[PDB]
């Protein structure tokens, strides 16, 4: 049903987002500034994270006022 | 229905006013507060869930693996990332749908120019 | 409502004589010296106005402080006062730190506390008036709705 389709839509859009790893060619000095590249890579995803947990609460609590605004005006 | 008694207050519209004011005000100082206090938990939390490379010492095979092992765990995170970020996008929708409920169930002359025909010259004030 | 009760307070004695001038214009000949739909009706017909008489019902509904279905001086100036804030989602973000324990309503502890956190001299008055003044169906809080209009026009 809606998972299934939920699930390939996830897969696809992690799919379209992931960038090939080539560093077959590098030396050491080079390979010291990818890690460093994907290190800050790793720090934007989890800065962006935290950024939507921060949003996830407040939108509770904003959904937690509109559901008593409705009922209270029912 | 029949009439009642009209609302009165110990303290002055004026009063009221001025308390509201300020109000406002404060309650604008304490949203700066939680960003600044949010901005501070976001670094401490980065810190512990970015943790800082350690390359010193490492060798070149060492540093294959090592770029190999980051790669992963960029797909991870994202992966984790898109989590949160789909119970956000269904928080929309429902805030979306609210709104428009909330929206629902709760669905001339300026005194200047009427002054001056009324009472022509008599008018100056006003 | 406040913004225009603040606004008749501080209307000068000459400008309250000129508005008493045209209300004995509008109450002219009425049974109780007071304005109906009837009176408010030819003045505004006189003015060159053409109200439905749902028009001049709402007219004095809006201004109807003791439910008489007409309009004695005092709300007839804030009647004038009218005839002459902020945005919805920000006062939403607002809201939120008035309700210090989250559950979509301030209370009067919570708004004792903001009130004290103002710096201002903060009497028992004060609090009381307030929350009075911004609790329309009498349940002691303001819940989100109330407080939008408790603060419509507050800078
Ligand atoms: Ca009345
Ligand atoms: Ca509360
Ligand atoms: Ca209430």
């Amino acid at each position: 049903g809606k998972r299934q389709t939920e699930r390939e839509k996830k897969k696809k859009i992690l799919a379209e987002r992931r960038k090939v790893l080539a560093i077959d060619h590098l030396n050491e000095d080079q390979l010291r500034e990818k890690a460093k590249e994907l290190w800050q890579t790793i720090y934007n995803l989890e800065a962006e994270k935290f950024d939507l947990q921060e949003k996830f609460k407040q939108q509770k609590y904003e959904i937690n006022v509109l559901r008593n605004r409705i009922n209270d005006n029912q | 229905t029949e009439p009642h008694a009209k609302k009165k207050s110990k303290i002055s519209a004026s009063r009221k006013l001025q308390l509201k004011t300020l109000l406002l005000q404060i309650a604008k100082q304490e949203l700066e507060r939680e960003a600044e206090e949010r901005r501070g938990e976001k670094g401490r939390a980065l810190s512990t869930r970015a943790q800082p490379l350690e390359l010193a010492g490492l060798g070149f095979a060492e540093l294959q693996d090592l770029a190999r092992q980051l790669h992963a765990r960029v797909d991870k995170v994202d992966e984790e990332r898109y989590d949160i970020e789909a119970k956000v996008t269904k928080n929309i929708t429902e805030i979306a749908d609210l709104t428009q409920k909330i929206f629902d169930l709760r669905g001339r002359i300026s005194a200047d120019a009427m002054m001056q025909a009324l009472l022509g010259a008599r008018a100056k004030e006003s | 409502d406040d913004i225009y009760k603040a606004a008749v307070e501080q209307l000068t004695e000459e400008q309250k004589n000129e508005f008493k001038a045209a209300f004995d214009i509008f109450v002219l000949g009425a049974e109780d010296g007071s304005i109906s739909t009837k009176e408010l009706g030819k003045v505004m017909r006189m003015l060159g106005q053409n109200p439905t008489p749902e028009e001049l019902q709402e007219m004095i509904d809006e201004v109807d402080e003791d439910g008489s279905g007409t309009v004695d001086f005092d709300e007839f100036l804030v009647m004038m006062v009218r005839s002459m804030g902020k945005s919805e989602e920000e006062l939403s973000d607002l809201f939120r730190m008035f309700d210090k324990n989250a559950d979509g309503y301030i209370d009067l502890e919570e708004l004792k506390i903001m009130l004290q956190a103002t710096g201002e001299t903060i009497t028992e008055d004060d609090i009381e008036e307030l929350m009075k003044d911004g609790d329309k169906n009498n349940d002691g809080r303001i819940d989100y709705d109330e407080f939008l209009e408790f603060m419509k026009g507050v800078e």
